[PDB]
């Protein structure tokens, strides 16, 4: 049996198999509070960030 | 209250965002479009045993 897909890939810097980079890439995840961290807020673009 | 980089209209004196509060204005004296930012602020936290 082969389990290369659903084993993890060590050349990933996260290690997560080829099916879940997949799921990861497939799923848009448009909320990321945090990761803004206010400091790019506190910069203020014309463009309408929400 | 920041420099900004906004091409005004010249009829137009002041900016809205989404939930209508203001944005940008114009100043006065001086023709200068002039962002405005709330000021700096954050939850606070306290861990204790
Ligand atoms: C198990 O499956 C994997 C993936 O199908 C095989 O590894 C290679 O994977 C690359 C993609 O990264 C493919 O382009 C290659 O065709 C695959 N084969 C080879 C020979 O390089 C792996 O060979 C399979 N192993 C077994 C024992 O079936
Ligand atoms: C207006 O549009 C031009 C080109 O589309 C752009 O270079 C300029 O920065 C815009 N003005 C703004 C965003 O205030
Ligand atoms: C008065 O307002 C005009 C309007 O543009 C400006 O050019 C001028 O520099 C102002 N004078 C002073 C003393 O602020």
């Amino acid at each position: 049996f082969n389990f290369s897909q659903i084993l993890p890939d060590p050349s990933k810097p996260s290690k997560r198999s080829f099916i879940e980079d997949l799921l990861f890439n497939k799923v848009t995840l448009a909320d990321a509070g945090f990761i803004k961290q206010y400091g790019d807020c506190l910069g203020d673009i014309a463009a309408r960030d929400l | 209250l920041t420099e900004s980089n906004k091409k005004f209209l010249p009829f137009q004196q002041f900016g809205r965002d989404i939930a209508d509060t203001t944005d940008a204005v114009r100043d006065p004296q001086t023709l200068e479009i002039l962002d405005i930012t709330p000021c700096s602020f954050g939850g606070v936290s306290v861990i204790t045993p």
